[PDB]
């Protein structure tokens, strides 16, 4: 497939780089990040959704609040749920608590979700050139931990799907001289990183990033 | 057949 992409050059298909605070609920921006972008390719409309929600209300499909979950377990959620608010009317707290969804505020929707096979990184570039930005979950170990810039290749990490421990989001790839990387926006702040992005090599299934990706198919 | 992963 193409050589290069990126989704916040195509257009304000991309949203702005989050914070979970010090909640574990990466899986949740993953998700939102995911959804926003999809709603924006298909109609051009620009929303920022509640990871609270989330976080409050989709124990239904295995998730954890601040102690983790899925990307695809979210997209499915929100699927049956009918729905998932704005930011301005569920606001992020950063903690467990009750959930508070009001079907008359919903302003995003899922129709389907697609699981990209385990361990299919072709398939995932695939669906970043053609689709949507992809979400998918890795291994982060203490080398990580350390990054600042630049293309991040170890081999500390493991590519199981019982390994993967953060959930992140695809947004595009490229290559420099030769070595292949994925652009990939996180929500641990804009200042961390490289403004809230960080490229991770791609076609080794670097950390397990193929093992359990996915994106949303936006009902519109 | 859906994702069996890890709590990410
Ligand atoms: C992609 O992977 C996800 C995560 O493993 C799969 O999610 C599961 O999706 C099914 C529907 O295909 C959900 O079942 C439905 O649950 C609702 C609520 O309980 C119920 O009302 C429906 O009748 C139906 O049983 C299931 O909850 C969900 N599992 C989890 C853990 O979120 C999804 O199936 C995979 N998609 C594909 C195409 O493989």
């Amino acid at each position: 497939y193409p050589p290069s992409m990126d989704w916040r050059k195509k257009g304000n298909f991309v949203s702005p780089v989050k914070n979970q605070g010090s909640c574990g609920s990466c899986w949740t921006f993953s998700t939102t990040g995911a959804l926003e972008s999809a709603v924006a390719i298909a109609t051009g409309k620009m929303l920022s959704l509640a990871e609270q929600q989330l976080v409050d209300c989709a124990q239904n499909f295995n998730n954890h609040g601040c102690q983790g979950g899925l990307p695809s377990q979210a997209f499915e959620y929100i699927r049956y749920n009918k729905g998932i608010m704005g930011e301005d009317t569920y606001p992020y707290k950063g903690q467990d608590d009750h959930c508070k969804f009001q079907p008359d505020k919903a302003i995003a929707f899922v129709k389907d979700v697609a699981n990209i096979t385990m361990n299919d990184e072709e398939a995932m570039v695939e669906a970043v050139a053609l689709y949507n930005p992809v979400s998918f979950a890795f291994e982060v170990t203490n080398d990580f931990l350390m990054y600042r810039k630049g293309i991040y290749s170890s081999t500390s990490c493991h590519k199981t799907p019982d390994k993967v421990n953060h959930a992140v989001l695809a947004v595009g790839y490229g290559e420099e001289n030769g070595i292949p990387y994925w652009i990939v926006k996180n929500s641990w702040g804009p200042q961390w990183g490289m403004n809230g992005y960080f490229l991770i090599e791609r076609g080794k299934n670097m950390c397990g990033l193929a093992a359990c990706a996915s994106y949303p198919i936006p009902l519109v | 057949e859906p994702q069996n992963c890890s709590a990410t």
